[PDB]
RNA sequence: UUUAUAUAGAGGAGACAAGUCGUAACAUGGUAAGUGUACUGGAAAGUGCACUUGGACG
RNA sequence: CCCCACUAUGCUUAGCCCUAAACCUCAACAGUUAAAUCAACAAAACUGCUCGCCAGAACACUACGAGCCACAGCUUAAAACUCAAA
RNA sequence: GAUUAACCUUUAGCAAUAAACGAAAGUUUAACUAAGCUAUACUAACCCCAGGGUUGGUCAAUUUCGUGCCAGCCACCGCGGUCACAC
RNA sequence: AAUAGGUUUGGUCCUAGCCUUUCUAUUAGCUCUUAGUAAGAUUACACAUGCAAGCAUCCCCGUUCCAGUGAGUUCACCCUCUAAAUC
């Protein structure tokens, strides 16, 4: 089987489930937490579960952990403007922490939908090109148009080999 | 191996595939320096027709001549291909019958 | 001496007969 | 605000103070292993300008990208010492702390 | 008359006896099944192949398992078991998927009456170990009714072809629990690397999903 | 268990010791030549270092020691 | 607005932490009273034995 | 000027007619076997010291 | 092989060499005895975590390179030819 | 030409598109277009017009002779010393 | 790497390699009817010959493009800044 406790954490299907996508302001997130303590348990599980997903959804945000540096776990986001956002996470479960950070710094679903629409706007359906970029490679695919000569040979009149004969 | 060890060593590396007697080529032009016979390793008993030839790469190697009967002599141009002769140790080349000076197997 | 075929390599035609009829 | 340096803000660990007015900081970023899909720390060395020489080897600092590289490798300035080594001030409560225990209790000042 | 017999392997075991030295004998593994969930297997040793066949099938007909089948065409849940040195990973599959399994597993499943299933065999491919491990895994599987009775909850089936309609396949015969089952955000299960790689698409294989004859 | 692998290792070691005994003088001469080449190459590397550095000669008071000699 | 809300949440959590710390400090005062009650007798017995 | 740098005496590995020679190993394998190391011997090996049971036993 | 005599050596001092069937042939730490106890044998079966190591046999406790007070040495350690096994 | 196991014609036209130039009609282009050669591949057809490999097992499929550990065969296991489903 | 298969032994179990079966490409043998399309020196080795860049009232502009090759090789991507170029 897959090595490690909770191997589901190491699947793209799980890493892509992070609902938290930070605004462009966030640059650094420091996770201070304690390896032992009943109050910090949720924070610990947060570091066990949500730090991957978040880091997957925000590849350009530097996430740095710190074990047993302060008596209470907390997050400290750094924004581009220089603001520092301190989020106490003691007594909060990992799901509550994710909800809180999504509320205060994550993009709203409307912004994500707008960005997805912007991305989909690039691939115009009417374009023709390789399957990597366009839905169709040639107009011959569209029915009604003259088909590709590799499949249906063209009439002798439409082929230059005999247009040249007509020229003669 | 632990996950950290796997990450450190990285994905396993495919060993460099060894080039055969033909040096990774389907065929090689050769010049027959001499011809002789080789005794196959036991328990097979025979007199296998073979010929030392100088390949186009400059290397000289022993090649097996299949079929019955041959006009191959010295200085005759042949084309050799891969495929070891099972009962002959060290013979890893076979002469392509019907190519260059190697005439087809004289029937009967 | 002479060749002695391996006991495990000896052919069996019972299956051929069964499939034949 | 505009700067040619890529990493605008980085939180790192000072691992050197030998250079004059320049702290050598180590910044670790999580990187996804494409084969294991596990996140591993990848560490990069940065040089931060420290005018006051207040960096101690081992403290956690915040580095802000300079508008231009003042030297060949010095591209960042020490914005703030997030955690002084052995002198951590608990941001949640403001009281000093030594590891996971309070040197001064939050109840002390009431 | 309802039962069909199929040979899984025939082996010429040679035994060294004091007087005769090497003596030939036939060991035959057969499986018998009626196609309606009742099947078994047996070994037969003899001097003649036909005697081995007769012994093996007449003994297998006395050792019948009963393999519970979901909708009479597939297994109830995904199974992964190791018998000795043979790993069998069977996957429940929808109707029309056919039998994509080791040929011995295909034969045994036809005898049982399973039409749709996937199965990968790893480790030693010892035919007897594979066969009896397969029978063990199929016999030990838990039906939806058994699951509902155990946990006292409705077993609700969600089908993509049927949209969001909840289909109840099994309801507990006793009292129904009022407290919802705890919904852990991260389940604690042991996944298979092969399954994960296949799902992610990184499982490049020039031998997987090859077009094959109807099963 | 049997000791076939151990026996093969023992035979290999016996053959190797026999070969060393047979040709120990030639091996000693070859090793001495190899040590000479080693020292020469080391000195050439140091010379290359200070030549690329721009110094016309070795630094004052520097002599490359014979680090590859028993004496 | 989100920053102000986060600061308000931090203040609320700080008040809860202060209450919890007060309760824990009272409990630790009781525990220290018990420990000193044991330790005074232990040290007195040890000193008397040594004397 | 030695080394680098382009072939060529000589060694080593495998195979070949293969058996000859010794009978070391496998049985308490004919003197239990083996690891390390040392000396002797052209070699087959022999012995010293410690260790192992992957030997046996009143 | 046995007997006798005798030396290096076993001993002390000070250095060196750094090997073993250095083997409980069982890595360290933590946990479990419930499932399926389990290829076999050895020594009941496993789980979590970490480090080290292995990827057919032989070539090879080898060659070369490097390091070492080691100079018939030790550590690290290949490849070519060959086999369909080991 | 040489070399390698590796082997396209010493064609045509600027009519299309593209480029250069010009205010422009236009001009030029071995880019390109339209042809030539080649079972390298794909598609389509055959009405007369099919060959290549294999047939011991893996692995679909051998009758009769000849040969006699020879001649020969095999991808792996292997076959052949007289009656070879393996030449 | 599979739905796997053959192969170690007197035999079984396990470990393990090798090979088979699938799909492409090049070359070779033998064979080959037509039509349409696509693709097409082994070689950064040497080249006979012909052509491949002109335009245009002179100046200018263009011949720095297109085409070709894969010898060399982390100059290709993102950001900052900012030339040339076009409007
Ligand atoms: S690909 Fe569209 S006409 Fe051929
Ligand atoms: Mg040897
Ligand atoms: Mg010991
Ligand atoms: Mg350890």
């Amino acid at each position: 089987p897959m090595k490690g406790r909770f191997p589901i954490r190491r699947t793209l299907q799980y890493l892509s489930q992070g609902n938290v996508v930070f605004k462009d302001s966030v640059k650094v997130m420091t996770v201070n937490y304690n390896t032992h303590g009943e109050l910090g348990e949720g924070a610990r599980k947060f570091v066990f579960f949500n730090i991957p997903q978040i880091q997957y959804k925000n590849p350009w945000v530097q996430i740095m952990m710190f074990k047993n540096m302060t008596p209470s776990p907390f997050l400290r986001f750094y924004l581009d403007s220089g603001e520092q956002v301190l989020v106490d996470v003691e007594t909060k479960s990992n799901k509550e922490i994710m909800e809180h950070i999504r509320k205060i710094l994550g993009k709203n679903e409307e912004t994500l939908r707008e960005e997805e629409e912007e991305k989909k706007q690039l691939s115009h359906p009417a374009n023709f090109g390789p399957r990597k970029y366009c839905l169709r490679e040639c107009i011959c695919e569209v029915e009604g148009q003259v088909p590709c000569p590799s499949l249906v040979p063209l009439p002798k009149e439409m082929r230059g080999k005999y247009k040249a004969a007509l020229k003669a | 191996a632990t996950l950290n060890q796997m990450h450190r060593l990285g994905p396993p590396k495919r060993p460099p595939r060894k080039l055969g007697p033909t040096e990774g080529r389907p065929q090689l032009k050769g010049v027959v320096l001499c011809t002789f016979t080789r005794k196959p390793k036991k328990p097979n008993s025979a007199n296998r027709k073979c010929c030392r030839v100088r390949l186009s790469t400059g290397r000289e190697a022993v090649c097996f001549i299949p079929g019955e009967g041959h006009t191959l002599q010295e200085h005759q141009i042949v084309l050799v291909e891969g495929g070891r002769t099972q009962d002959l140790p060290g013979v890893k080349l076979t002469v392509v019958r019907g190519k260059y000076d190697c005439g087809h197997v004289q029937k009967k | 001496g002479r060749k002695r075929a391996k006991p495990r390599l000896e052919q069996d035609s019972s299956l051929k007969s069964y499939l034949s009829g | 605000v505009r700067s040619s340096v890529h990493a605008r803000w980085i939180v790192g660990k000072v691992i050197g103070t030998k250079m004059q007015k320049t702290a050598k900081v180590r910044v670790t970023r999580l990187v996804l292993d494409p084969y294991l899909l596990k996140y591993f720390n990848k560490r990069k060395t940065y040089f931060a300008h420290d005018a006051l020489q207040q960096c101690t080897v081992g403290d956690i600092v915040l580095l802000r990208a300079l508008p231009v590289p003042r030297a060949k490798h010095v591209k960042h300035e020490l914005a703030e010492i997030v955690f002084k080594v052995g002198k951590v001030i608990d941001p949640v409560t403001g009281k000093p702390c030594a590891g996971t225990t309070y040197l001064e209790s939050p109840l002390s000042s009431e | 008359e309802d039962f069909d017999t199929r040979i899984l392997e025939v082996r010429n075991v040679f035994t060294m006896t004091a007087k005769e030295g090497r003596k030939k004998s036939i060991r035959v593994l057969v499986a018998v099944g009626n196609g309606k969930g009742a099947a078994g297997f047996s070994i037969g040793k003899a001097t003649d192949r036909m005697d081995a066949f007769r012994k093996a099938k007449n003994r297998a007909v006395h050792h019948l398992h009963y393999i519970e089948r979901y909708e009479d065409h597939t297994i109830f849940h995904d199974i992964s078991l190791r018998f000795k040195r043979t790993h069998i990973k069977m996957k429940k599959q929808p109707k029309g998927y056919g039998l994509r399994c080791h040929r011995a597993i295909i034969t045994i499943c036809r005898l049982i009456g399973i039409k749709d299933m996937y199965a990968k065999v790893s480790g030693s491919i010892n035919m007897l170990s594979l066969t009896q491990g397969l029978f063990r895994g199929l016999s030990r599987q838990e039906t939806h009714q058994q699951l509902a009775d155990k946990k006292g909850l409705h077993v609700v089936e969600i089908r993509e072809e049927c949209g969001p309609l909840p289909i109840v396949v099994a309801s507990p015969r006793g009292p129904l629990r009022k407290d919802p089952e705890p919904e852990d955000e991260v389940p604690d299960v042991k996944l298979d690397w092969e399954d994960v790689k296949t799902a992610q698409g990184m499982k490049r294989s020039v031998w997987s999903n090859l077009k094959r004859a109807a099963t | 268990k049997n000791v076939l692998k151990i026996r093969r290792r023992k035979m290999n070691h016996h053959k190797y010791r026999k070969l060393v005994k047979k040709t120990r003088f030639l091996r000693r001469k070859v090793q001495e030549g190899r040590l000479r080449r080693k020292q020469i190459k080391f000195e050439k590397d140091l010379r290359r270092i200070w030549l690329k550095a721009g110094l016309k000669e070795a630094p004052e008071g520097w002599q490359t020691p014979k680090i590859y000699l028993r004496g | 607005e989100l920053m102000a809300w986060n600061q308000a949440e931090n203040r609320r959590l700080h008040e809860l932490r202060i209450a919890r710390l007060r309760q824990e400090e009272r409990e630790q005062e009781q525990r220290q009273a018990l420990e000193q009650a044991r330790k005074a007798e232990e040290v007195q017995a040890w000193a008397q034995r040594k004397e």
